[PDB]
Formats: C-alpha cells, structure tokens, sequence
C-alpha cells in the first residue's frame, strides 16, 4: 500500500494521486 | 516534494497538497 | 489540540495523530 | 461533512474518530 510505495520506497505523483478522492 | 521518501506526517502533508479539494484517503495498514 | 477550529493542514494533522495506524479519510467536499 | 463540523465549527474527538479507518 501507500507506505510500501511512498515511505519505504520513493513516492511518485502518479501513485500519490491514486489516493485522492 | 513528491519524488522522495515520504513517511508519517510528511506523507499526509503531500497527499493534502496534491489532492486539494478532492481530499484523500490515508490507509497505512492497506 | 482537537477541541478547536481545525482547517486545512491543521485538520489533516489532527486526523493523523488521532487515527494513528488506522489512518483516515479526509473528504472536504462530502 | 468534516469541514462544517471541525473547521467552520469547533471540532471534537468524537467527530474526528468518525473519519478514522
């Protein structure tokens, strides 16, 4: 999930926007 | 600010700025 | 910190601290 | 929603926890 993708690894805008409503 | 390791409040803060009026979900267990 | 007017990043920050490992949803349009 | 209850008005723990997963 977000932690694995953005905290444990380097985040991206593409991925961040998958969590916007 | 997005293209880095973002944890905890730092992550929450990036979601807030990127998502804007959409808001977001922060699911650290999922 | 909770029993006040909380807007924007301030609100997001309170949700983060209260909800902890649960995480949360921030739905400002809903 | 949360903005009306916690930003435009004074928030509460009770209400804040309704937005936890």
């Amino acid at each position: 999930g977000i932690v694995e993708q953005c905290c444990t690894s380097v985040c991206s805008l593409y991925q961040l926007e998958n969590y916007c409503n | 600010f997005v293209n880095q390791h973002l944890c905890g409040s730092h992550l929450v803060e990036a979601l807030y700025l990127v998502c804007g009026e959409r808001g977001f979900f922060y699911t650290p267990k999922a």
